[PDB]
């Protein structure tokens, strides 16, 4: 898109923050007017902001928007754990239909740490009939939003058949994931345990099961 | 454009603003006919009433100093005068119309004419 | 961001109300008990102004128009009867 | 469903024929808010 | 003050057609615009075009003028000041690139220099475009596994296993269960199938009063799946 | 003032889209009559 | 306070002079009915006529050009305004109102207008 945001910025608890939003002549602010939206991933979008400072009904009086000749700013002010998502801005006139930009995704620093909460299930009896084994590895609950997950097969590392997918955020503001260990059943049924292992930058969390029990 | 009597009922408050002129020209102009012309003179009057007592009396718009209680509405300019229609106004605003005729002849015009006289005493 | 009220007169708002409403016919040449001696005469053309966007509900059954109606025909058809020959010695 | 014709009320004659039609009354007082203040006294 | 409900998630092979809908209501349907914006991994957000359902002229972006028919059909009153309606949009020539999200947003005010500007967005309809076929799941018991032991509680749930595509709804006790329920996004194996695990959180005490099942609806392909969690847990914790 | 409804397939209480409004009603005919109804105005499109 | 319709009947003209809009409401809202409603509206009007011709329309109060002439009454300010009432005022003013509301008229009015015309010509 020729419609430039910060692809990042970071501002702390209780404090504001700016995210910019430029691009060429072509797309830009003296005769266009400027939106603001928050757009939380898997979500419907908010609007914030439009025609520059004029922000949307119901709106806190936190956010505000001003927009120069070259760029237009988006300012969040007393920042909360929910600010913490992805915004855009939007060009537009009157007749003229909505030109989203690249994004911006807001991190909150100074927020509190919140454990990782892992839970690991072993493959079904009607599973283990069809025949494969697929390991389960849930985690929620865990700040910041960033995990590695590791896989052993008899305190011994694998590396045949795992998957794991992104962090994603709850409801609650904290963060989640998931992994996935496919096997067949002779590897299952010829080890004594497999684990799995959660790395955070501040504390790692190890879950196993075996299959003896 | 004129729409012509009532033309802008369905169009935003600040579009039908516009032609009050219109509503306000047909407005005014056996027993069953002479009761009904004494209703009608009876209804406009009470309305150009409550314009003399709220210091309005030629005018079709004036301003006030009330101040707009937001306990009344919490819609903005945008919100109010580009998205919203006379009718349905009014209808928002049905609780708070006889609240704000009396703090509208009493707030200003019986406050403003008494500064009135103390001011025009020297 | 302080906002003052303002009044507005002639504003398009309306409230479901029932009045007292009143004949109108074009004038012809006689005596039918309807026009009577004399009805408003219409004028030469009505005026009938399109409201676009307008929603309204009806109810012809609480209507009041239609009341109004019926009383008229009664009480017209007995003002027409007053001025005539009253047959009180027929009943022989 | 078995239909019989009737004229129970002459009332409905007339609800034939205004069926369409209603009465209101104009209310053309608005009061509404906007950012202008009366000449200060 | 009204939603907006779109219709439900489709596949469609690459080449095919495929026509959306959005019904309205709580709002005079006739009085706002309604915008189409899709989301895609390859190009973000991308607004497609609008309609007015009063007049019914339309703007369509160019990247999309050639594939997008959008119409709408005439309000239908509830009372004086509300109304249901419901627009569509018909996209032809379907694309790889074209799976996605899509949404239609209700326009903020009935005059000024932003009247079409969406405001009040529907839930989405999820557009997959694939020539592969459509995949029920295989749906598996999660045995409770302990949560707290001083505390008394435990977790449960139900494992979504190889189903496309997506995607797939879980309601616990036909909605009668809401609180303490965690459903976890889906993977995407190499195979090129989804699979998904719910969970939900228990007190421990309560294996003799309460039942717990797990409804799974894959709609694509037509599929419910009514499983009964078996509460008996192998945790040693848990067992305690 | 007289509203009038002009929608056609009006079913007989309701919300009316197209509205248009009158200082008087057209010509109404005070035909008394029974049962059937004489002399008076045709619904457009279906019968009501 | 508000003390009401005619609250300050009785008390000194300068008290009850701040509470003109508490007449005023109320001084505008089958055939002895008719005949009442129609005597109502006809005696609002002439006082309305009389602040016409007076140049006092929108007004519940208004200055004028014609001074005091001493023979209609020979009180002060402090004497009229702080020591009697609106009644009694009207009753030892009876004999001038009829000849105060003509120069009324003719003092001001009918020379504010000519002038305003000969000045406005330019
Ligand atoms: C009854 O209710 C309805 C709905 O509530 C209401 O209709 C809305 O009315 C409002 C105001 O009256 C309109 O809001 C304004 O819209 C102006 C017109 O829109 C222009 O742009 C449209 C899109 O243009 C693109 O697409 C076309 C192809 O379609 C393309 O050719 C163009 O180049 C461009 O790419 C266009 O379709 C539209 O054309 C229609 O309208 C014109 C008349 O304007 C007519 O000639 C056409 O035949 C056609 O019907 C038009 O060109 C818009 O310009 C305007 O913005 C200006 O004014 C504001 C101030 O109001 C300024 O701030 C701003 O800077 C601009 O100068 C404003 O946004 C709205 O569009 C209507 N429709 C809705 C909401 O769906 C009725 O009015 C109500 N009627 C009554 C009697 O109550
Ligand atoms: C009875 O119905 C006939 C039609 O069957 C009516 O005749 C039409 O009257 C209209 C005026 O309303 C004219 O425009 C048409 O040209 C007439 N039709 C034909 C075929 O000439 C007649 O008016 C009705 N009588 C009434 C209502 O008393
Ligand atoms: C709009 O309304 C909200 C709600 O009261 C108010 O807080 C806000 O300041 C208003 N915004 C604008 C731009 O006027
Ligand atoms: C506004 O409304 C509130 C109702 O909660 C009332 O208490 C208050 O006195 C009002 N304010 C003014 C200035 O009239
Ligand atoms: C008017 O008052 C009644 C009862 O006090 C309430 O039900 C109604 O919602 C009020 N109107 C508005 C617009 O708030
Ligand atoms: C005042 O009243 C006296 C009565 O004695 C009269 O002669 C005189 O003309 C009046 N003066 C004015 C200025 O009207
Ligand atoms: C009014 O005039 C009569 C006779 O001219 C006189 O008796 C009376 O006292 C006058 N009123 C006043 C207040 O002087």
């Amino acid at each position: 898109s020729v419609l430039t945001q910060s692809a990042s910025v970071s501002g702390s608890l209780g404090q504001s923050v700016t995210i910019s939003c430029t691009g060429p002549n072509s797309v830009c602010c003296s005769h266009k007017s400027i939106s603001w939206y928050q757009w939380p991933p898997g979500r419907a979008p908010t609007l914030i902001i439009y025609e520059d400072n004029e922000r949307a009904p119901g709106i806190s009086p936190r956010f505000s928007g001003y927009k120069s000749y070259w760029s237009a700013y988006l300012t969040i002010s007393d920042l909360r754990p929910e600010d913490e998502t992805t915004y855009y801005c939007c060009s537009y006139t009157h007749n003229s239909g909505c030109v989203f930009g690249t994004g911006t995704k807001v991190s909150v620093l100074g927020q509190s740490k919140a454990n990782p909460s892992v839970t690991l299930f072993p493959p079904s009896s009607e599973e283990l009939q069809a025949n494969k084994a697929t390991l389960v590895c849930l985690i929620s609950d865990f700040y910041p939003g960033a995990v590695t997950v590791a896989w052993k097969a008899d305190s011994s590392p694998v590396k045949a058949g795992v998957e794991t997918t992104t962090p994603s955020k709850q409801s609650n503001n904290k963060y989640a994931a998931s992994s996935y260990l496919s096997l067949t059943p002779e590897q299952w049924k010829s080890h004594r345990s497999y684990s799995c292992q959660v790395t955070h930058e501040g504390s790692t969390v190890e879950k196993t099961v075996a299959p003896t029990e | 454009v004129s729409l012509g009597f009532l033309g802008a009922a369905g169009s935003t408050m600040g579009a039908a603003s516009m032609t009050l002129t219109v509503q306000a020209r047909n407005l005014l102009s056996g027993i069953k006919q002479l009761q009904a012309r004494v209703l009608a003179v009876e209804h406009y009057l009470r309305d150009q009433q409550l314009l003399g007592i709220w210091g309005c009396s030629g005018k079709l718009i004036c301003c006030t100093n009330v101040p707009w209680n937001s306990s009344w509405s919490n819609r903005n300019l945008s919100e109010i005068w580009d998205n919203m229609t006379w009718l349905q106004w009014d209808k928002e605003i049905s609780n708070y119309t006889q609240i704000i005729y009396g703090l509208l002849e009493e707030s200003q015009n019986q406050q403003e004419k008494n500064e009135q006289d103390l001011l025009a005493l020297d | 961001e302080n906002l003052w009220v303002t009044v507005y007169y002639g504003v398009p708002v309306w409230k479901d109300a029932e009045t007292t409403l009143f004949c109108a016919s074009d004038a012809k040449a006689k005596h039918n008990v309807w026009a009577t001696h004399a009805c408003v005469p219409t004028d030469p053309n009505p005026q009938e102004i399109h409201l676009e966007n307008v929603t309204e509900e009806f109810n012809m059954w609480k209507n009041n128009m239609v009341e109004q109606m019926h009383e008229d025909i009664i009480s017209l058809w007995d003002q027409s009867l007053k001025p005539c020959v009253k047959l009180t010695p027929l009943c022989v | 469903e078995t239909f019989r014709p009737g004229g129970g009320d002459m009332r409905d004659n007339w609800r034939s024929e205004l069926y369409k039609y209603k009465v209101v009354k104009i209310e053309p007082l608005g009061v509404a808010p906007t950012r202008c203040k009366r000449r200060v006294v | 003050e009204g939603q907006l409900v779109q219709s439900g998630a489709e596949l469609k092979k690459p080449g095919a057609s495929v026509k959306i809908s959005c019904k309205t209501s709580g709002y005079r349907f006739n009085f706002y615009h309604i915008n189409w914006i899709r989301q895609t991994a390859g190009r973000g957000p991308e607004w497609m075009g609008w309609i007015s359902p009063y007049s019914g002229d339309k703007n369509l972006a160019p990247a999309f003028q050639d594939r997008v028919i959008m119409t709408t059909d005439t309000e239908v009153p509830v009372t004086s000041f509300t109304s249901t309606g419901a627009a569509y949009m018909e996209i032809r020539n379907l694309k790889f690139d074209d799976t996605g999200t899509y949404f239609c947003a209700k326009g903020l005010l009935r005059d000024g220099s932003s009247t079409w500007l969406p405001y009040l967005w529907g839930q989405g309809t999820l557009l997959t475009v694939s020539s592969a076929s459509t995949k029920g799941p295989s749906v598996f018991p999660l045995a409770p596994s302990s949560k707290s032991t001083s505390g008394g509680t435990a977790a449960l749930g139900c494992l979504v296993k190889d189903y496309f595509p997506e995607p797939v709804t879980v309601s616990w006790n036909s909605g009668a269960l809401t609180s303490g329920v965690h459903t976890f996004p889906a993977v995407l194996q190499s195979s090129g199938l989804y699979s998904l695990s719910s969970v939900v959180t228990v007190p421990s005490s309560s294996l003799g009063t309460q039942t717990y099942i797990c409804n799974v609806n894959h709609k694509p392909s037509n599929t419910k799946v009514d499983k009964r969690v078996e509460p008996k847990s192998c945790d040693k914790g848990l067992e305690v | 003032a007289i509203l009038k409804c002009k929608d056609k397939k009006f079913n007989g209480t309701g919300p009316c889209p197209s509205v248009s409004t009158v200082q008087c009603t057209h010509g109404i005919k005070p035909v008394v009559s029974t049962q059937l109804l004489l002399n008076g105005s045709l619904a457009e499109e279906e019968v009501i």
